[PDB]
């Protein structure tokens, strides 16, 4: 299962040079310094860098990079990517249901799952939880093991692998390394970039690519770097660890002849002989939604202290607000209370959606590793994530509030005059959280995202319609009031609630208002803020909130589609 | 604009009371709010709630649930229903009428002398 | 602003025809539209406030109606001293905008 | 400069056992596993754990732990503690001005500073910046060097040291280790707990304490662990690194005889012979304020993109608000605008103070390492930090706002009716930020702190006085309105601004108000919200905000004083 | 609530002495205090609204003063039909609280 | 309550204008707001600003800085100052008087006929 590469001159501005050498079966390694070219070479060789920077040829047993290459090549990321909240058996199933062909039945699929969990000994914990924050069933020793397995259901012949042991110390380290050694010669050409190994794991490599400063410096077998550096003229610290000795060479013991001293050695020509010798999606959309939805939903359930907690806090907020605004009399202090509680509800539906940005910034690493592999298409991931986490998390705090407070406060007592409030809160929640999605769909750090969103929400709240009479704003600023979501929410709620009311005890102003400074009816307070009264005057706010949703969602889908996946 | 007060001039304690003030010359569902000022025998007035023109009410908080004002707007009346009468409130009740846009109890009834005793 | 318009910008009545004048707003006025009655050579003297009331010194013929946008004055059997343009004038917003005003024609 | 310790039976529930052995001059080491007992032993031996858990005796050349021990013992923390924003020479001065006796003059102090920066070669960069986030003048190789120096001005004979090389790779690693080797036998008994060293630095140790699982397992010289494990019966991987070989022994190659096999060896009795043989603040308060203030102020200046940025954002907020509320007419839309802008200034002043919690959670590590050492007393640190960062950072956004917006908006045009607004904004800023200090004075993670503060501020804002008429709250909730800072700010601002106004064009209500539903004067809107009008009605809010400051500051000082400094 | 108190709970005047009655509030009323005049056997009939105005059907003797808290009625040379208690009554807050009321003594 | 309008009955363009409406029978600093309704020759009225009773003013936005109303309250007058007069506004000016608590320009002056020409 050879992987003869040839002249990988990658230019992002290089990061590499005319590398050579082939990686026969066994257990090939990439020693390197911390960040010279090692990880970059393992990325470029695993079809993980955009080809426009690569300016050379690679091969696969003699055929230049078939299209469905990643379909037959695993590549396990260095840091964990497995969903901790799910359990190992279900993680293996989720990896198996999306990437291997669904012409076979579920039966042989579970059969292969048991085959993998024995060829990678884990029936130890074949149903334990892995966990991230609030529960930690298994440890790293099994985390990396299930990460190695998660790409072994498809059974590729080239198991790419980067920095297996960074974060594991000696015991589990030797465990996973001997595991690699063993499951290698079932015919699997592992290619892994280790970070200062020991000598106890230096036993069996068959290959190692001492590469530093963007230039190759040795590509012989494992039992040859010792001899190569012997002929180079060093004692190598008679008792030492050579795998650290070579690094001790590169750092400060210079370079533009140390890289040069190798091409003249035997190994360059040794391999380059055979180099020049050889020189002459799968599934539907249905599954890719029906499984991403399951995984994200059961994940949401897995660590409930994140979401369920704010459900408790929204119940508490609803109850405390019902306690404060219990009466809602119809006297001069009725307008203040009524335009206060609706305002607070809208502004709280907004600000409490700035906590739904991590829908796409916690797992950018996971989404990216998944999409570079042939799991699904970005539209499927998007719709699944929405239907799983946005939809049933923003739909509850629109029913807790409007069922708890509506009868305590004693607002307009009608059926539709209640369902309209529920629906408008739902709409403003969805629209604000979708804007939150549109802003933070691409980043990886959440600081600037949360900052921009809090500033935008603060400005929208200023233009909401309570802190300033929207008719007295200057002409060249009144055009800004259309970008504000709290306006479209608060106006709809007001128009729902303020219509048939009379806020002046003893004075019937509906026939005519005496003294014309009084706001002795709901219509007068509603027009005084510049709000329509025709039935369109309400649903105009919903056709305007059903539009900010679609715009702020297609912007998010585009930001996901056009994101550099390399 | 022209009120009249007429009810039973004696009750017993822990029983109830009704007073049936029949407005005339003005439809009680048209403009004003209508009150029930009561005056003790020591000549010191108490408010005792009102019923708005639409139907809403608001009672003096010193009367917790012991008062409830209702209106049978067909004959433009509005009634008082005082329950669990202590033998102390031997007041006079005067059937007052708010204004709203000026603020003063312009027109008053004639008052009956409820006597809460055995 | 609020542009008060009186589409029937001229009439032609006879001494007794219960004529009405319509002054539709361009926003929501909420019964704050007042009618004046300019005579040929004087200053507009107030005629109706709040769109419903009257003014002491005027008959009970004149009477306002309408609500929301479409307000109308209604003269009842106009007598002889009833000629001369009639301007509506909202006073709800800050720039108080009068109307075109409708002269009256005696047949 | 021996440090013979004896029977360190620490119990937090142990973490150690009856350890023995002495640490003669040279360069003593603590190998250990990752976290067995190694770091804990180096902490307990450096007078860094509360003695109530220690139940044994230690010695210092024959005298049991003099009181001013840390006054003559350095202990350099593993992770960096040096202030990156300052520059190396000034960091050395700041370490020299607080901890060594101020009877000598500044002259010999700078002389010793040059003596140190040559005995620790750094005139290379003796004025470069170190930097944290936004500027990174020098690298780790000099960062650890200046951290080692920062405790060498006092010149202690016992230079405690934990994990010198964790985060430095080979070149600078060998640099600092050979530096330790060299500056050792000027008579300095370094005691450092290294983490899987190499053999090239395994040259000269004179000592090493292979300690794992809370129990000692070897305390001979450096050239003896090899022989001890020879006599133990292992080949030690003929060519290998022994410093990793011993760890390879402990992990899984068991224990309760491997610790037992040593006491019977010669070395236990070897040392325990001499064990049983030997068995029978400085400165004022003035300096400790005048220097912490300097350091914190120049640090604030060092990375200005943190503070100066929000000064730019407060200028922008002031200008945009001046643009929105330019007119402030005196008609029916005058009350709404006036009670909107003041509200938005107060709650703004509040929620922009939650960003001043990191005053004490970024450097809890630094404050703690400094106070365990005899630098200063906690009251000095507190007052210095306040006078340096709280005072001139919360005092500007109270002058930007009230000078930018007061003349654009055209509020009450008087001198004192302007300085009162400035002063009230200053008071509410100080009070809210002091509460922020009182909540987050002890923690180390800022998540739960920011969450609690944002919830408390939301509730205070609900009870501020605009979203609900404070007179219509039920009797058993109206007692809550006294805990709210936005109330005490917004009420003062209102009472300042609403007194002599008339908000009804053409109707003079000051003589009498017709139609009594109109709010045709400022007094009526001021009483309708339940606010006094006597001149005490304003300053009551300042005697109530000058009290929440003192309470929320003494709570912070207590939380700092009673914090576990171990 | 707001407890309206009239410290001089009884007077003794002669037919012509310009007597005044003081009704100090317990909060801030803002000129919303009205005076009634009960006679011996009738219903309190309104006398002054807004603490400054009067009521058509009354002389120009009566006149209210004061502002903030300390309101006062001022009878000017009381005539014979002027006897009978006088109750102030705020109407600013929700429970409208009258006062003790001050009888009048004819010497 | 009793207004009177009197000023120059001719100006030239780009010059200024003053009109000096002398109220009588009511102190202009006591209650009402005072306006300056102007009427074009095509009989179509325009508002043209007011000066409140305390001293504040508010002008018709269609008149940008070309109008400024001031009052010499010693003889209870209030003046109009229209600057950069175009020869088009050959109006009539009528010196109206707001009310505030009722809303209607109750009392009007007699109007002068300003003619803005060479
Ligand atoms: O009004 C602000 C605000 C402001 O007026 C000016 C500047 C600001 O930084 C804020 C502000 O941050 C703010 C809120 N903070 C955002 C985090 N809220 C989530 C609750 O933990 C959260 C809420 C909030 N107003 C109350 C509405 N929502 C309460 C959150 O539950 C504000
Ligand atoms: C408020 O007053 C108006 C008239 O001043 C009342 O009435 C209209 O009233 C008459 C008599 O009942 C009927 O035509 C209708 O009831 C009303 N018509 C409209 C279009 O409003 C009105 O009823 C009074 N308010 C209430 C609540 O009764
Ligand atoms: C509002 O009206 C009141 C009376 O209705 C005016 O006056 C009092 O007015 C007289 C006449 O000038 C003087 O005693 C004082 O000026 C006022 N005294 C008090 C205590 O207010 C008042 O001037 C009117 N408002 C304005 C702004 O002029």
């Amino acid at each position: 299962a050879v992987l003869s590469f040839h002249n990988i001159c990658y230019r992002v501005k290089e990061i590499l040079s005319n590398i050579n050498g082939i990686m026969k079966p066994g257990l090939n390694a990439i020693l390197g310094p911390t960040g010279g070219g090692k990880s970059s070479l393992l990325d470029v060789l695993a079809a993980r860098k955009d080809p426009s920077g690569l300016s050379g040829d690679v091969l696969i047993n003699g055929a230049p990079r078939p299209a469905n290459f990643k379909c037959n090549s695993g590549y396990v990321v260095q840091d964990d990517v497995v969903m901790g909240t799910l359990t190992v058996r279900e993680n293996l199933q989720f990896s198996a249901a999306l990437r291997l062909a669904t012409t076979m039945t579920n039966h042989e699929k579970n059969e292969r799952i048991n085959r993998v969990i024995q060829e990678l000994g884990l029936d130890k914990v074949a149903d334990s939880k892995v966990g991230t924050q609030f529960i930690r069933g298994v440890s790293g020793g099994e985390r990396k093991r299930t990460s190695i397995g998660m790409e072994l259901i498809t059974d590729p012949s080239i198991l790419f692998l980067d920095e297996p042991t960074t974060g594991l110390d000696s015991s589990t380290a030797n465990a996973v390394l001997l595991l690699l050694k063993r499951m290698s010669k079932q015919g699997r050409t592992i290619i892994f970039s280790i970070h200062q190994p020991r000598y106890s794991i230096f036993k069996l490599f068959d290959s190692l690519t001492l590469l530093a400063s963007g230039r190759l410096m040795f590509h012989g077998p494992a039992q040859e770097a010792l001899g190569y550096f012997e002929s180079a003229g060093y004692h190598c610290e008679a008792y030492n660890n050579p795998a650290d000795f070579f690094l001790d060479i590169i750092n400060g013991d210079l370079i533009e002849k140390l890289a040069e001293i190798y091409v003249n050695s035997s190994f360059y020509k040794e391999t380059k002989a055979e180099l020049h010798q050889l020189s002459g999606y799968t599934t539907s959309f249905c599954h890719q939604l029906r499984w991403v939805s399951k995984r994200s939903f059961k994940n949401l359930l897995g660590n409930p202290q994140a979401s369920i907690a704010q459900i408790i806090v929204t119940v508490v907020l609803g109850l405390v607000i019902g306690a404060i605004y219990f009466g809602l009399k119809n006297d001069s202090t009725g307008i203040q209370n009524r335009a206060g509680v609706l305002f607070f509800l809208t502004t709280n539906q907004c600000f409490s959606s700035v906590s739904a940005v991590e829908l796409f910034v916690v797992e950018k690493k996971l989404f990216i590793h998944e999409y570079i592999s042939g799991y699904y298409r970005v539209s499927s991931y998007f719709l699944g994530k929405l239907l799983s986490d946005l939809l049933p998390m923003r739909m509850l705090p629109s029913i807790i509030f409007t069922c708890i407070v509506y009868f305590m406060l004693g607002l307009k007592p009608k059926a539709d005059a209640f369902f309209v409030m529920m629906f408008t809160l739902m709409m403003v929640a969805y629209s604000a959280s979708s804007m939150a999605l549109a802003i933070a769909a691409g980043q990886s750090v959440v600081s600037v995202a949360t900052l921009l969103m809090t500033i935008c929400f603060v400005f929208m709240m200023i233009f909401s319609g309570l802190l300033v009479n929207l008719t007295t704003i200057a002409s060249w600023l009144s055009w800004l009031q259309y970008f504000s979501i709290p306006r479209y929410g608060f106006t709809a709620l007001q128009h729902n609630e303020f219509l048939g009311q009379n806020f002046c005890p003893g004075l019937n102003a509906t026939g005519n208002n005496p003294c014309n400074y009084a706001t002795c009816t709901g219509e007068e307070y509603l027009v005084k803020q510049g709000i329509d009264l025709s039935p369109w005057g309400l649903w105009k706010n919903h056709v305007a909130l059903a539009c900010m949703i679609v715009i702020f969602l297609t912007i998010a889908y585009l930001k996901l589609l056009f994101l550099k996946k390399y | 604009v022209q009120l009249q007060e007429s009810g039973p001039g004696l009750v017993k304690p822990s029983q109830s009371l009704s007073l049936t003030c029949t407005v005339t010359g003005f439809s009680i569902t048209s403009d004003y709010a209508w009150n029930w000022i009561r005056q003790f025998p020591g000549k010191k007035l108490e408010w005792m709630g009102y019923i708005n023109f639409d139907g809403g009410t608001t009672y003096n908080p010193s009367l917790r649930g012991r008062i409830s004002i209702t209106r049978d707007t067909s004959k433009n009346q509005f009634f008082l229903q005082l329950r669990s009468v202590t033998p102390e409130d031997t007041a006079t009740y005067y059937c007052a009428t708010f204004y709203g846009a000026k603020g003063t109890l312009d027109y008053w009834g004639q008052g009956t002398s409820v006597t809460v005793s055995s | 602003d609020i542009v008060l318009t009186q589409s029937p910008s001229s009439f032609s009545v006879s001494l007794g025809d219960r004529v009405t004048i319509s002054c539709k707003a361009s926003g929501y006025i909420l019964n704050r539209l007042a009618w004046y009655q300019q005579k040929p050579g004087n200053a507009p003297r107030l005629l109706i406030s709040g769109a419903t009331s009257l003014e002491t010194g005027f008959p009970s013929r004149f009477s306002g109606t309408g609500s929301g946008k479409d307000y109308t004055l209604s003269i009842s059997s106009l007598q002889t001293e009833d000629v001369g343009t009639y301007y509506c004038q909202q006073y709800w917003s800050t720039p108080w905008t009068f109307g075109g005003g409708t002269k009256l024609e005696i047949r």
